[PDB]
DNA sequence: ATCAATATCCACCTGCAGATTCTACCAAAAGTGTATTTGGAAACTGCTCCATCAAAAGGCATGTTCAGCGGAATTCCGCTGAACATGCCTTTTGATGGAGCAGTTTCCAAATACACTTTTGGTAGAATCTGCAGGTGGATATTGAT
DNA sequence: ATCAATATCCACCTGCAGATTCTACCAAAAGTGTATTTGGAAACTGCTCCATCAAAAGGCATGTTCAGCGGAATTCCGCTGAACATGCCTTTTGATGGAGCAGTTTCCAAATACACTTTTGGTAGAATCTGCAGGTGGATATTGAT
């Protein structure tokens, strides 16, 4: 009687991308399927070439290099956009 | 008082531990099923290598070299499925036609 | 000079390599080959000679893989030579990309 | 030096490299789509290759770390290094 | 680390036939096969003993993961010698 | 009394199962099936009833793609309709046994 | 009690298999098609139903799950989607 | 070229079950001072291995012809799958029990982490057969023309 | 029913590099031996979600029946194995040589394990309002013997 969910920040977000849509029950399963497999593959390369590399912590760099190796080019270059944009933000950690 | 005798059988079992250790995930694992990684590769490893007798009438030939194991590995059935996309340094293919 | 019917001469020398296993692609071609296919897309790299040798070594098992199965899907339509339609059907059945 | 030329056109090895298996008679214009097909494969194991060597951060290249990438495309030609 | 399993290999294929002999390369093969089909056991041993959320990994889930990869026959003999081996380490005290 | 081609069930039934995604096998007799093939090695196991779901959709997957291979693979050899060897050769280019 | 019940494995037939094989999308069906999907469809749920329900029984469990078999799926390398 | 006969497309009407804000609530938590301890960042460099680089030589690739033989257009002609009334069986759902699963609480036993001491399993090398690659060579199949 | 230059196999000798078996050797995990803590395993017990009964319609079956068509088959040219000849691009063997890298040390951003607490995120009800399935009505293209 106590689950770990992923519906609720993907029904958020599927209403901030496009605004004026539904959802259903079984898409919700399979987009949250899709999308901790995605996790589950980028994070078993990610230790995988973490390891091999005889480095001792995981990085920034290493995940960059992880989700350029596991998906295809269009949205690589994508995710490597977001990713130094997202880098960029985090980083601007300020007080304002 | 050794540990791969006091288990008794040919592998090292000191170093699998570790090497799981090297791989583990579930922060925790014991310390007695060393007893079984040195049993998996010991069957597969016999498991292939006995094989590798059968060269013998086939080869006249003393050494175990790099086509020739893969050679007789491919007519074991029960061992092709377990280097299924795994394929050979300069092997050669078990030969046939239509 | 007495050579006689073609067609079984190529059944001879079909064992003749499956026999041996010698590397079968010839070694500068591959080199320059890798170089000038990998300079290009990511700039100027340096390679190593058995890293090079083992990535023809996959190139080689690969195509193998590929003309073989090529082979089977051109007998299956009661025919003894090779065509496009075969390649690109065996391209197809093997997991398109 | 460092400059392009044309290694597309390989060597008509074709002719014996698909002597390896059970090709019969052959009757061509197989070349092409053969350097199509060997042309795709090789760049889809290189730019991996290239992958691990930025990630190695080192301007060479190796056999441990080609294996690596090799098996993660999933034609892992095993066993070399 | 410079660390291999050769050595061990040549004792297995002294403890076959002692007649033959390991060959210059072909132990490189051997290496190969018996650390990738190690890390791949390990792989699934460690999510197999992951699902079901208990810390350590042990007995019934290393012979269930050496028998949910490799197919029938070389199984079901290979878990015969693993159950054998293991009772054999607790053969003694 | 109209009437029209034996054969040119081909494009209504086209469009008759592509417009559906509802899954094609009809269900308790497959629920029978997978529970005898289940029953002769081990005792006493049930069914959730979303596995059943779960592996009808499985050989549902596994089934289309196998016929739409052969389907092409039949239309490689000038052929109108699928026969025995076309399934083989499916049964050749599988990989997994 | 014992459950003794033989073949439902011819028991999706002719008008069932056709309709799965047109879905796929054939449109000329030659008259022997019969055992042949059904000896693939054997073959094939034999293979998820022993990985599947072996390692359920790992989970020291007599009563599957749906998410073992999922789990199955995707050990054999044929990952489906959406069941959890 | 052509209307019925489907066939499909819209399309309005209506049911009807269900996603979806909404509350809430609550219980375990993400953000937080913090001391601290270490592995990532980064200078220094011996040094090897990796890119050029030429010359003799040498298989071998590339162009040549060429000639049968096999891809293919065409026939046809038996024959075996598709529609289709037309019965009918097994379904398709709807309503009753219970073994047996979460989830608990609790115990004990194995594995962590600490010092320990050595010995065995990593190299260097070396040497020595030595197997074997590669030749030779002596004998033995071989299939198109006749 | 017969011949024979090519191809292969079986046997001998050599040389060459290389396995391998040492012996050192060394050095650094590893077996022993403590104790601590906590997860693995078992008892139990409520509460699902499995299991089996019985009533009525749609897809199933099935013989009938009829034609695209499968396989064979004949022939007809074009295109490719094949053999030869030659340039040519390797091919290896040194040779240079030089410039990135593996190792090295250091040293400090910062990760982590503490306590610790306001929030959100999950769940679960609920209700509701509405979106879609289905019904059915009705225009509208396609078409097949005529």
């Amino acid at each position: 009687a106590r689950k770990e969910t992923y519906s609720s920040y993907i029904y958020k977000v599927l209403k901030q991308t496009h605004p004026d849509t539904g959802i259903s029950q079984k898409s919700m399963s399979i987009l949250n399927s899709f999308v901790n497999d995605i996790f589950e593959r980028i994070a078993t390369e990610a230790s995988k070439l973490a390891a091999y590399n005889k480095k001792s912590t995981i990085s920034a760099r290493e995940i960059q290099t992880a989700v350029r190796l596991i998906l295809p080019g269009e949205l690589a270059k994508h995710a490597v956009s977001e990713g130094t944009r997202a880098v960029t933000k985090y980083s601007s950690s300020t007080q304002a | 008082q050794s540990s791969s005798a006091r288990a008794g059988l040919q592998f090292p079992v000191g170093r699998i531990k570790r090497y799981l250790k090297r791989h583990a995930t579930g922060r925790t694992r014991v310390g007695s099923k060393a007893a079984i990684y040195l049993t998996a590769v010991l069957e597969y490893l016999t498991a292939e290598v006995l094989e590798l007798a059968g060269n013998a009438a086939k080869d006249l030939k003393v050494k175990r070299i790099t086509p020739r194991h893969l050679q007789l590995a491919i007519r074991g059935d029960d061992e092709l499925d377990s280097l299924i996309r795994a394929t050979i340094a300069s092997g050669g293919v078990l030969p046939h036609i239509n | 000079p007495h050579r006689y019917k073609p067609g079984t001469v190529a059944l001879r020398e079909i064992r003749r390599f499956q026999k041996s296993t010698e590397l079968l692609i010839r070694k500068l071609p591959f080199q320059r080959l890798v170089r000038e296919i990998a300079q290009d897309f990511k700039t100027d790299l340096r390679f190593q000679s058995s890293a090079i040798g083992a990535l023809q070594e996959s190139v080689e098992a690969y195509l193998v893989s590929l003309f073989e199965d090529t082979n089977l899907a051109a007998i299956h339509a009661k025919r003894v030579t090779i065509q496009k339609k075969d390649i690109k059907l065996a391209r197809r059945l093997r997991g398109e990309r | 030096i460092l400059r392009d030329n044309i290694q597309g056109i390989t060597k008509p090895a074709i002719r014996r490299l698909a002597r390896r298996g059970g090709v019969k008679r052959i009757s061509g214009l197989i070349y092409e789509e053969v350097r199509a097909v060997l042309k795709s494969f090789l760049e889809s194991v290189i730019r991996d290759s290239v992958t691990y060597t930025e990630h190695a951060k080192r301007k060479t290249v190796t056999s441990l770390d080609v294996v690596y990438a090799l098996k993660r495309q999933g034609r892992t030609l095993y066993g070399f290094g």
